[PDB]
């Protein structure tokens, strides 16, 4: 009755208009699960690699027919007959079938799709919610959202070097109130930008990319929107950054060149100067989290930044760790960063995603379940965030259903939990002192 | 000048080398736990002194016997004959010779004959062993088992018969490797070492043995036969002296390619250098399976008996035998359902 | 086949993998033919409609078959392939042969 009976992949589109795949799993009793894969990267030294056709005549070389054929002709013949509740066994069998560390043979997208579909079909068979199946009975914590509001760098033509700016409504009593606060701040900022004559068209995360004067101008506009909505910055709503300094880091010269985005009037900083600039920004503004404050290979600079600022500000490693257990363990050993960004398709399975989350939790780090630039109507990452009780999520802005679907699923989870649901906010930053 | 090798063959499983002929149901009687195969000439001679030629003619001319007029024992019992000694030979009843029962309607309507010389005794022809040796040598040599062994210059792929040079070539020294390997045939090894095994097919996708109506006369397990391999050139001498350690490599490739997918309790174990002789052993044992994969499957893609994946395993049924080797007691098979790998044998090659 | 039955898991797999909707048809010699010529041959009697088609293939190495059950005289359930059977096995055929040079 719980025996997996049919596995079938098909090619669909993601939120950017690019192909991806979805996998449907049917068990003998009729339980059904559908897993939709976010769009990832086909390159990377130590990250899972998705499979793309490479045919330029079809979708500009971004077709996923090869991974669909891998699911339908290779993975399905191996998974059919398994128990749908044997998620760890299925994931191990798929990993062994791939035979490569980066899952480049079958494709990480195929493996993740089958993983999510099997987990959802098992939850359907057990008639339990997905978060209850994934994390057990003690799933109660609604994650604190880091809602993207203003973005720059490679996502904008403004002279801002940091990739992303987020609002963290950690002072809210419940997740529902936190979502309302973020939507109201989003609309207040939209009104402010319309008044100022800037562009209000959203990007891929739902956030505006207007022509500010600099990073400081963006942060003051963010605080102005927070106060216009009627919330106290630094008590109700905090500010987070995604510098993505791996993009404007001169690897040869070992300098963080802000001139790549902030014009010729910008300053060229060293590692110590970059730490000084980040500390000055933290002292000026209510910044609680900084993501990718150093290059993905600047290990000593990451260390020094963690020693200088890691007691009061969460430091997230996105390109630093790329959801890799080896890199995360090395960072734990070297006291580099105090947080990790968990992207499920960067690793390929739910088993290793939960392994990375558990290791980060055991090290005192915080796990931030994250979206991708190309998302879907699937909202499994919300169930992952609730299931692990991670207490932090990053699923974009308040503007597109590739983003709003996860917030709606978190609203549904909070409603289903009822009086047991807990929204911790500042208490979910357990990596910080007090 | 010439290097002469002795190849001692020990069959670990039934081996059938047919000649195209078949005993029909009106040529053998199943009785007293034995299969008697009377000579029809002596049968007719002693039923013309007993005046039953005409009803024998009506029994054999008859085109559509329904269920029981197809069996010779029915004719013998209907006309009250009890004089069963007309030449021929008897095969002891295995037990496992056929599904259903050897009595009743279906039973054994055809028995494939073993190859026999002009005196009626069985023997293994030297060309069968030479074909097996040629498959072993071609499948364990990177200059012969490569992409050049197929002939795509045509309608369908076929073997490149000129990959190994042969024949006389104008204005060129003789370059025939396999004229040097002169494999002789056996001696008549008597009719007491034959059985009536039946073909079974074991599918990895289904995981159960399916019997087929294809009954054969095969040499019993643990049969010692001797061949002489005379070699004339140094190249073929080196090849034949390496026939052991090439048979092991061929079997290792075969096990890692085909036999690994099936349960280890059906696949037999080796005491000496492995070899596959006769019919029913499988297509991969008779092909360069590294190249033939994909083509041989496509040959059967539009037929009813479709070849699915790499095919089924051929597992006949013959009585379990244990050898008192000087290491312990080695049972021939690892299963209790009496499943031999049809067409298997072992050999040891010396330089007498 | 009376000792066994078609398993429920294989039947479900065949059901919603929809293998019955992709039948292949064959003539009397077992060569694949279109449904139109299969119908033509069956109508003219040159094809046996029973043994002349296949239900595609079920993916996933599932067991096709489960044991079939029956009732004993006690009113209990029992597998059809187990029971008194018979009693004739001997011991073995020890063939000595303590001279074969067994390769390592
Ligand atoms: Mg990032």
């Amino acid at each position: 009755m719980s025996i997996i009976t049919d596995v079938y992949a098909r090619e669909v589109l993601d939120s950017r208009g690019n192909p991806t795949l979805e996998v449907e799993v049917y068990t003998e009793s009729g339980a059904f699960g559908r897993g939709m894969v976010p769009s990832g990267a086909s390159t990377g030294e130590h990250e899972a690699v998705e499979l793309r056709d490479g045919d330029k005549a079809r979708y500009g070389g971004l077709g996923t027919q090869k991974a669909v054929d891998n699911v339908n002709n290779v993975i399905a013949e191996h998974i059919i007959g398994f128990d749908v509740r044997d998620q760890q066994g299925i994931d191990r069998a798929m990993i062994a079938l791939d035979g490569t560390p980066n899952k480049g043979k079958l494709g990480a997208n195929a493996i993740l799709g089958v993983s999510i579909a099997v987990a959802r079909a098992a939850a359907d068979y057990l008639e339990v919610p997905l978060y209850s199946y994934l994390g057990g009975f003690n799933t109660k914590v609604l994650p604190t959202p880091m809602m993207n509001i203003i973005n720059g760098g490679s996502h904008s033509d403004a002279p801002i070097a940091f990739q992303e700016f987020m609002i963290v409504p950690a002072g809210a009593p419940t997740f529902k109130e936190a979502l309302r606060w973020g939507a109201e701040i989003f609309h207040a900022l939209k009104k402010i930008l319309k008044e100022r004559g800037l562009e209000t068209a959203v990007g891929d995360e739902g956030g505006f990319a207007p022509r500010f004067n600099g990073t400081e101008d963006g942060v003051e506009t963010i605080i102005k929107a927070i106060e216009a909505a009627g919330y106290v910055p630094g008590k109700d709503v905090f500010i987070g950054l995604d510098c993505a300094s791996s993009e404007f880091y001169d690897a040869e010269h070992k300098v963080y060149g802000y001139t790549k985005f902030e014009g010729e009037g910008a300053a060229v900083r060293t590692a110590a100067e970059q730490i000084d600039y980040l500390e000055e920004l933290v002292n000026k503004y209510p910044i609680i989290t900084i993501e990718d404050g150093m290059d993905e290979n600047d290990w000593d600079g990451w260390k020094a930044l963690t020693e200088r600022l890691g007691g009061k500000v969460q430091l997230v490693g996105d390109d630093f760790f790329v959801t890799n257990t080896a890199y995360l363990e090395k960072g734990i050993a070297e006291h580099a960063a105090n947080s990790i960004l968990i992207k499920v398709n960067q690793i390929g399975t739910l088993t290793e995603t939960f392994d990375a989350i558990e290791m980060a939790k055991e090290a005192g780090y915080t796990a931030v379940v994250s979206h991708r630039s190309g998302e879907t109507e699937d909202s499994t990452i919300a169930d992952i965030a609730v299931a692990t009780n991670a207490g932090q999520i990053k699923t974009g802005s308040l503007s597109r259903t590739d983003r709003i679907a996860k917030y709606n699923q978190l609203l549904r989870i909070e409603d289903q939990l009822g009086e047991v649901a807990e929204y911790r906010g500042l208490k979910s930053f357990y990596n910080l002192k007090k | 000048d010439y290097r002469t090798f002795k190849l001692s063959l020990l069959t670990l499983a039934p081996i059938h080398i047919g000649n195209g002929e078949k005993y029909t149901s009106r040529e053998f009687i199943y009785e007293n736990k034995k299969f008697y195969f009377p000579d029809m000439g002596k049968f007719y001679n002693k039923m013309v002194e007993k005046r039953l030629a005409e009803k024998f003619e009506a029994f054999l001319i008859q085109t559509r016997p329904n269920a029981r007029n197809n069996r010779l024992i029915s004719f013998l019992n209907d006309n009250r004959i009890a004089e069963r000694s007309f030449g021929g030979y008897s095969i002891s009843e295995t037990g496992l010779e056929s599904d259903r029962n050897p009595n009743s309607a279906g039973a054994i309507n055809e028995v494939n004959k073993f190859i026999r010389d002009a005196f009626g005794n069985p023997y293994i022809p030297g060309s069968s062993l030479k074909g097996a040796i040629r498959t072993i040598l071609m499948n364990t040599t990177p200059k012969w088992n490569n992409e050049n062994a197929v002939n795509d210059f045509g309608r369908f792929p076929k073997e490149n018969k000129n990959l190994i040079p042969w024949g006389p070539k104008k204005g060129k020294e003789y370059d025939d490797l396999f004229n040097a390997i002169r494999v002789s045939d056996s001696k008549p090894f008597d009719n007491k070492r034959l059985i009536l095994v039946q073909k079974w097919d074991y599918s990895a996708k289904t995981n159960k043995a399916k019997p087929l109506p294809l009954y054969r006369e095969s040499i019993s397990p643990l049969t010692k036969i001797e061949f002489e391999i005379t070699t004339t050139t140094d190249e073929a001498g080196r090849l034949i002296e390496e026939l052991g350690k090439r048979a092991q490599a061929f079997y290792k490739d075969y096990k890692a390619f085909f036999l690994s997918e099936f349960p280890d309790d059906k696949i037999q174990a080796n005491l000496q250098y492995p070899i596959y002789l006769g019919a029913g052993s499988g297509a991969w044992t008779k092909t360069l399976f590294k190249q033939a994969d994909g083509i041989l499957q496509r040959r059967y893609s539009r037929m009813k008996t479709k070849m699915v994946k790499k095919g089924v395993l051929k597992l006949t049924k013959a009585p379990l035998k244990i050898v008192k080797i000087p290491s312990g007691n080695h049972s021939l098979i690892k299963n209790h359902e009496s499943f031999y790998e049809m067409g298997k044998a072992n050999f040891m090659i010396k330089e007498i | 086949m009376k000792n066994f039955k078609i398993s429920s898991t294989y039947r479900a797999a065949r059901k919603q993998q929809k293998t019955a909707n992709r039948k292949s048809f064959y003539n009397d010699e077992g060569y694949m033919i279109s449904p139109s010529e299969w119908a033509d041959g069956v109508i003219k009697g040159l094809i046996n409609p029973k043994n002349s088609w296949s239900n595609d293939h079920v993916k996933g190495y599932l067991p096709r078959v489960s044991p079939r059950s029956h009732w004993t005289k006690n009113g209990y359930r029992e597998y059809l392939g187990i029971g008194k059977s018979r009693d004739i096995p001997e011991k073995e055929p020890e063939v000595i042969e303590m001279m074969d040079l067994e390769l390592v």
